[PDB]
């Protein structure tokens, strides 16, 4: 196609190479840049001029291109490479505009997995005493990166109450989740406890926390 | 050393002017350099604005140009963005960049002057909305026996029900950054934002040591900082 495109997804091993391709009529006769992203961060500059490193860059990141088409390749592959990449070329046309290709979520395969740390918060006294009370569940270091998460009072389920993040990655590329139990002061105040229960890949973690 | 800082008013009504700036550090804005604007919605890719030399010189992205003005303030050394007539797809996280002096037209006489941004800065996030701004309410998070396992403990803050995103936070203003976790915010029934940040710390310390996290709310011009003490009572 003549737009500025790169496929959306792509996997490599451990320790492997990857090579990510861009391809569009704008890249011909063009030096291209390539654009390193990671959830939360602003993107950093990993290949300038088809394939110049700038200083910091490791030099397992190369760049090359031919024709209609601009390659970034990453030999030996490490997890801190997990990441989304994006090339960038001027146009022809006009006055030469600004076109980013739609980027590639790059995912590096062999990571540990592994089980939730969870931590439960009950409510904070100046919380109660402004009359409320927000029971916090913090989820972190697990993968893959989907949990499922239930509450208890006593021994009973309550799910009135609970708003629950969606997965977010983590700079360790392991993932993180928040869930929160609102309640009022008195209900809290009047429970043996509740529980956090969170589930990951079969097996379950379960805290608990009671009023004093 | 050229770094680059956004500010922004976190929330612009909806067919309103949105105005942002990107301070310059480290270097001149009269130095030859192109001050570039980029755009992120979420979830999506990145889309560039458009550029400006020292002397006025532009060159804006075809698709919004009827809506954007790049400016530059020598005496102050920023530059500035523009963009008129918003809507929801204007929502965005918006980056100033610097692109060193490029030619790349087939009628350049040299071809070494490559295209690039080589320096970002941070991002400014945008939400446009007819709702209220809503500053939060912050509460500590405690240390105490159930939240610390053997030698390491957990504590945090918990930041209820602002509007619009983000809500930033540090840990005793930015000198205590080891085992720090700002969880990514909920969006809650009532369409307001929560998260909380922990951090894990000795559990030896907790007696020794004072921790306050810094809640920077920068769209309600509302900054918090919250003394976080172990239970006790």
């Amino acid at each position: 196609s003549s737009e500025l495109t790169q496929d959306p997804a792509v996997s490599v091993a451990l320790g492997q190479t990857v090579r990510i391709t861009c391809q569009g009529d704008s890249l011909r006769g063009y030096y291209a840049s390539w654009y390193q992203q990671k959830p939360g961060q602003a993107p950093v500059l990993v290949i300038y001029g088809k394939n110049n490193r700038p200083s910091g860059i490791p030099d397992r990141f190369s760049g090359s291109s031919s024709g209609n088409t601009a390659s970034l390749t990453i030999t030996g592959a490490q997890a801190e490479d997990e990441a989304d990449y994006y090339c960038n070329s001027r146009d022809s046309s006009g006055n030469h505009p600004v076109v980013f290709g739609g980027g590639t979520k790059l995912t590096v395969l062999g990571q540990p997995k592994g089980a939730p740390s969870v931590t439960l918060f009950p409510p904070s006294s100046e919380e109660l005493q402004a009359n409320k009370a927000t029971l916090v569940c913090l989820i972190s270091d697990f993968y893959p990166g989907a949990v499922t998460v239930a509450w208890k009072a006593d021994s009973s389920p309550v799910k009135a109450g609970v708003e629950t993040t969606t997965p977010s990655k983590q700079s360790n590329n392991k993932y993180a989740a928040s869930s929160y139990l609102s309640l009022t002061p008195e209900q809290w105040k009047s429970h043996r406890s509740y529980s956090c229960q969170v589930t990951h890949e079969g097996s379950t973690v379960e805290k608990t926390v009671a009023p004093t | 050393q050229v770094q680059l800082q956004e500010s922004g008013p976190g929330l612009v009504k909806p067919s309103g002017t949105l105005s942002l700036t990107c301070a310059v550090s480290g270097g001149s804005i009269s130095s030859s350099n192109w001050w570039s604007w980029v755009r992120q919605p979420p979830g999506k890719g990145l889309e560039w604005i458009g550029e400006i030399s020292h002397g006025g010189y532009t060159n804006y992205n075809p698709s919004l140009k009827s809506r954007v003005t790049i400016s530059v303030d020598k005496s102050k050394n920023q530059f500035s963005l523009k963009l008129s007539s918003v809507t929801a797809a204007d929502t965005a996280v918006y980056y100033c960049a610097r692109a060193p002096p490029y030619c790349t037209s087939a009628s350049c006489p040299d071809d070494y002057y490559y295209y690039y941004m080589d320096v970002w800065g941070k991002g400014t996030t945008v939400t446009v909305s007819g709702a209220s701004t809503k500053g939060p309410s912050v509460f500590p998070l405690a240390p105490s026996s159930k939240s610390t396992s053997g030698g390491t403990a957990a504590l945090g803050c918990l930041v209820k029900d602002y509007f619009p995103e983000p809500v930033t936070v540090s840990w005793n203003s930015g000198a205590l950054t080891s085992g720090v976790h700002t969880f990514p915010a909920v969006l809650q029934s009532s369409g307001l934002y929560s998260l909380s940040s922990v951090v894990t710390v000795p559990s030896s310390s907790l007696g020794t040591q004072t921790y306050i996290c810094n809640v920077n709310h920068k769209p309600s011009n509302t900054k918090v900082d919250k003394r976080v003490e172990p239970k006790s009572c």
